[PDB]
């Protein structure tokens, strides 16, 4: 039971905030085209 | 008669544990050359390793005693070495030699710890989350072990060293009474004695090591 | 499209939907947005079924259906005694990233 | 006897390879698999992942988060959701947002935020170290 | 007094005058816990 | 005298008994290294109970040294 | 006297079996922090098992000291 | 008498082995309360098993007392 | 007599032997609760090999208190 | 004799030692039970080492008993 | 003299006791060697806590031999 | 004579130093048990220090049966 | 004489503290058994603390080791 979960999160939020930090951490020779990769269209309705 | 090795040898009346002390650094020649012999080569290498392994997780003012830990690692390991050849006298064995090693360094370690930091220095006494019903012998306990480790640090390396060559030539007297009676038991009791002196080799530089590593623990709390 | 399809039938039976799919190619943030709002929507699925329509060649595409378990049913399977270190945490993890994997792969499909 | 598949969403560095040693950072303790291991599960958090190839040499990748799975016929597939070779990164920019996220977790304080910090906190800290 | 003051005392003095200090003084405690052992015997 | 003799030999067993205390507050430290090294973020909370855990050890470890010096000196 | 002397004797002997409760309540303690550390939701419950464990180490390291005392005073 | 003192010193001795159980009891609910931290859903059956378990470490701590008394009285 | 004296200490002190069993005891029944609160199914397996374990610690067990009546009265 | 009462006291003491013997197969087959119960496919291979790990620790309880009998009839 | 005799008994008994300290240094760094084994990231803030579980340990192992050499010397 | 049945009284009681060693490799295969189910592909190294971890555990108990026969033929 | 008989029984009571060295070398490598099956990388690394978790359990028993020649020679 980690702390987060202990909070009210759920996995996908965690894996989400940790690839964000490894694609802000990249450098900028890779961070438009990593970020594009993995930009997220979906709208909920 | 079974402590013979132990006692401060004399030659033509003179105390020759002198020399016996002195030699050890005689055995790391240095050099201001850039590229030298083979054994200055591996000595330099061991020395960079040591420092490295040990210092690293020293602060900016831990480091300056450098030069003092890394030599002390140096010293003793030689000195052990130096007792495991045949009828050597060992000078790690005197209990003097390590208390003289020992309170002055946890000494002046804890003494500088008490001159500044003054504050945490007393407050190390006591962790950090304890409650309150428990507080005066944690204090007390405290003192006690904090006022007796360079004793520990003395004898765990005096008897340590002592019973390693006490046991070692024991099993050699038992071989020499085993050489008229059967041969294969004389055989394994020297195999024994074989298995242990690669033990003994293994402890003497273990030995140097963990008695340098607290050394250096207890600068690096009282830093 | 398949909302718009599915609603006037089918109103009730029906929790959320989702819009802007099908003019970007589909990425591995559009999968989570989704287990997102899956997971934070007040329906604990005892069990689910994902249906797309699995690519077969240029000309040749076979409507498909991958199930989609719960915490309580990998837990509760006798054969997931033979798994180590698991326990009900792991397990609700591992399960919420295989949702969100399996939508993936079925939008890249 | 290890068959690995080693994945990303948009990217494969390993499919049914044999290698010795895979070294996993997991949510529950990094730890070690080679051939036969017990089967097990696990999901993984922000960390270096070491691949040792029979010759010896050691592919070493970071992933942020995924799913390590290893089963009964020494199977291994390894899902990660984003799978970056270290030298795409840099110190710098990590130890800055490791700075700029202590800064926030020291001033938010709401659980659910906080926690959100702290997560990014997590990830920034395994970068830093992880790289160097 | 050359050579000596030259060779040995010119390179340990930054350690002789603030490194070793505290030395100095565990020193002087050990010296005077031994001859305190040495007198009661 | 036999008396006092016999003051020191239980003396000696009474203080026998700490090295229970002595392989307690082993096993309370060594599961609270375990136990942060599973889970850090709870290391103040953790540590607590270690103290705790200590702090009955260490208990039973005293009602040895008591009665020790209470044969010692009392008796 | 004899006997006397070996009152103190057996005391401390009966006192030597507090070192079982005191590695007793070391492995209690040392498995709830690692218990807790996993699973801390349940910390509440757990720390009940605790004390009930404690319960009953100190237990047997009581039976000790009775038979201490019980020889020291009661006989 | 020495007859009385030794039954004195065997007493205690034989209560020394106490120790066992004690630490056997330690171990016991250490362990119920890590497997009850990891599947807390099987509690009430994990309880049974401990019970038991602690049903015979206890066991081998009676043969001790029991040579005490049946030393210290029947003999 | 100097004979029975020496029974009766030679007979505690075998008997203090029987610590071994009850912590054996008390680790086979505690890594049981683990094992079985790990892999449930096999928990009828499990409990076989438990006793088993139960059956080869007893017996050492038993030999020390062998020694025991061996000296008590067949000696 | 003195000498015959000192063999017997003697061999109780040697005696004691069985102990070790006793927690050590304890220990043994709970990590057996463990082992099984988290890797049953290996379970064969796994009761190999059991019962290797067995015939070590026994063998040091001989050892003991040895020296028992060795002073209780050739001394 | 009966008395330097049971200064002698006295101090082996209190020396006993450091069995204690031995079996919780093993258990202390046992541990440090699984917690280290799991979570590497964290070795340096983990040997922090091994110390001082060590310090406590012979910390209680100490109180042994003081008694024991207050005993040989002081008493 | 006094000298001799003080040095079967000392033999046998650093006889009962086996016990350690007794413990010890009981410790160490278990965890061998353990740690080869868990990562089997690992055996042959693992094996190995198994054996490094057994040949210092009789170590020690070696030290304890010198001082016995050191006792028992050397003095 | 009745300072050599206690002499020699001291020296037997302060070597029975080296199981406690002898169970914590157990501890220590069998831990560093699992914690190098867990995590083979490390396992440089592992093996230094466990020479230094080894290097101070042997240093308790030493202490043991040194009342006992301390008693048996130097008094």
């Amino acid at each position: 039971v980690a702390y987060w979960r202990q909070a009210g999160l759920s996995y996908i939020r965690y894996s989400q905030i940790c690839a964000k930090a490894v694609r802000d951490a990249l450098k900028t020779e890779f961070k438009a085209n990593a970020e594009k990769t993995s930009g997220s269209n979906v709208k909920i309705v | 008669n079974l402590f013979a090795s132990f006692i401060a040898p004399t030659i033509l009346g003179l105390p020759a544990a002198v020399l016996i002390i002195l030699f050890p650094p005689l055995l790391i020649p240095t050099s201001k050359y850039l590229i030298n012999n083979r054994l200055i080569t591996t000595q330099q290498w061991l020395i960079k390793l040591t420092s490295k392994q040990m210092m690293t997780m020293h602060n900016t003012k831990g480091r300056t005693w450098s030069l003092m830990l890394v030599s002390l690692i140096i010293f003793i390991a030689t000195t052990n070495l130096l007792g495991l050849l045949p009828h050597s006298f060992t000078p790690t064995t005197q209990l003097s030699m390590n208390l003289a090693m020992a309170i002055p360094l946890w000494a002046g370690t804890v003494i500088m710890g008490f001159r500044s930091k003054i504050k945490n220095a007393l407050a190390h006494f006591l962790p950090q989350g304890t409650p309150t019903p428990l507080i005066p012998m944690l204090v007390i306990i405290e003192t006690i072990s904090l006022l007796i480790q360079p004793m520990a640090l003395a004898v765990r390396l005096t008897a340590n060293i002592t019973a390693g060559h006490l046991l070692m030539h024991l099993i050699g007297s038992a071989t020499l009474a085993m050489s008229t009676i059967n041969l294969p038991s004389t055989l394994i009791i020297f195999t024994i004695l074989i298995l242990l002196t690669i033990l003994e080799i293994a402890v003497a530089l273990i030995q140097a090591y963990v008695f340098t590593l607290l050394v250096s623990l207890y600068l690096h709390d009282n830093t | 499209k398949i909302r718009g399809i599915l609603y006037r039938t089918h109103s009730d039976q029906f929790l959320v939907a989702f819009k802007e799919v099908g003019r970007k190619p589909p990425t591995f943030g559009d999968a989570s947005v989704i287990a997102l709002e899956l997971l934070n929507s007040g329906y604990e699925f005892d069990e689910g079924s994902i249906i797309f329509n699995k690519f077969r060649s240029v000309i040749s595409y076979k409507t498909e259906e991958k199930p989609i378990f719960s915490l309580n049913t990998v837990a509760s399977a006798d054969s997931m005694s033979i798994y180590d270190d698991i326990d009900a945490d792991v397990l609700q993890n591992y399960q919420e990233y295989n949702l969100a994997n399996i939508i993936y792969y079925s939008l890249k499909e | 006897q290890m068959s690995f598949t080693f994945a990303s969403p948009t990217q494969v560095f390993f499919n049914g390879a044999n290698v010795r040693q895979v070294d996993v950072p997991t949510l529950t303790g990094a730890f070690g698999i080679l051939a036969a291991h017990v089967p097990t599960l696990q999901v993984l958090r922000p960390g270096l992942v070491v691949v040792h190839a029979e010759d010896g040499t050691t592919s070493k990748y970071f992933v942020s988060s995924g799913s390590i799975a290893v089963n009964a016929d020494s199977s291994v597939q390894l899902l990660a959701e984003e799978a970056v070779t270290l030298d795409m990164l840099d110190l710098g920019a990590a130890k800055a947002n490791l700075e700029k996220a202590q800064a926030e977790l020291v001033g938010t304080a709401d659980e659910a935020t906080r926690a959100e910090i702290q997560i990014r906190i997590e990830a920034n800290e395994a970068l830093v170290k992880a790289l160097e | 007094l050359q050579s000596i003051i030259k060779n040995i005392w010119i390179p340990m003095k930054p350690y002789y005058t603030k490194v070793y200090q505290e030395i100095w003084i565990g020193m002087g405690l050990m010296g005077f816990i031994v001859y305190k052992i040495r007198a009661a015997d | 005298d036999i008396d006092t003799a016999a003051k020191f030999i239980g003396a000696g067993a009474a203080t026998v008994g700490v090295a229970g205390s002595g392989a307690g507050i082993g096993t309370v430290f060594g599961s609270l290294i375990i136990g942060y090294a599973r889970n850090p973020s709870l290391k103040q909370q953790l540590f607590s109970y270690a103290i705790l855990g200590f702090a009955l050890s260490e208990a039973m470890g005293l009602f040895c040294l008591m009665v020790a010096f209470l044969i010692l000196f009392a008796m």
